[PDB]
């Protein structure tokens, strides 16, 4: 998972 | 937003869509390509092709569970395209190259198209 | 195999797939969570859920074209997870993770359980 | 474009  | 995403979520959708047609699991359409047939989702056909997204939009194509490609199109071509459409891989080689890029014209898959010209293009 | 791959296919797939979602097109089944109504692709749902593939992959259950949830399903919870089976995004907020865990949890989206049991666990 |  990231901020994307 | 504050939408926070996963990395591999698109990756492992179209793999279980490729599974799916391996199983022949809720395919709704068959492609007639001359003596050849492939089954596929409808779905999957419209988000890799202009001309499929063309075809299940219309009012009375959307309908139909049986779709007659143009008799000059290659069934090797329309499978090695089928295979990339649910996979992402290509399988370009110097003996089918040709018939690949006519297929994706023919398709609309620009980004295939494009390859298609370049690796050509390399090879003059 | 020798194949080249195009990086963004999956990515591009999964957007056109929520561009046909956002106009309703060729959307086969409606799922009910209580008062409220979400439309989709079955090949879509069953790809991101292992509740929807046991469901669809159902000699009965594939032809349904409405499923209901249980009424403990929250339908806002649903509604954020649908979003993120169509986009890799998922609107994760103090106010939502609890239901969002449950319906993932109920969904069978173990990637989506693996990050709201972090996020918990990080605000204990 | 990528050798994957
Ligand atoms: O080379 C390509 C690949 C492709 C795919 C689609 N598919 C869709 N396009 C749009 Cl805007 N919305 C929903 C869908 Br499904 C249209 C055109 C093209 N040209
Ligand atoms: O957390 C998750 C997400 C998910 C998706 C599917 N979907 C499919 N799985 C297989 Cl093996 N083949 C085709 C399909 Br469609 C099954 C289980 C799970 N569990
Ligand atoms: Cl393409
Ligand atoms: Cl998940």
């Amino acid at each position: 998972w990231v901020i994307p | 937003d504050s939408c926070i995403q996963f990395t591999r979520h698109a990756s492992d959708v179209l793999l279980n869509l490729n599974r799916l047609r391996s199983r022949d699991i809720l395919t709704d359409v068959v492609i007639v390509v001359s003596r050849e047939q492939f089954r596929a989702h409808k779905t999957v056909l419209m988000a890799c092709s202009g001309l499929f997204y063309s075809i299940f939009t219309d009012q009375l194509k959307c309908n139909l569970s049986v779709i007659n490609l143009d008799p000059e199109i290659n069934p090797e071509g329309f499978c090695i395209l089928l295979d990339f459409m649910y996979t992402s891989r290509l399988n370009l080689r110097e003996g089918n190259i040709m018939a690949v890029m006519a297929t994706a014209m023919y398709l609309q898959m620009e980004h295939v198209v494009d390859t298609c010209r370049k690796f050509i293009k390399a090879s003059e």
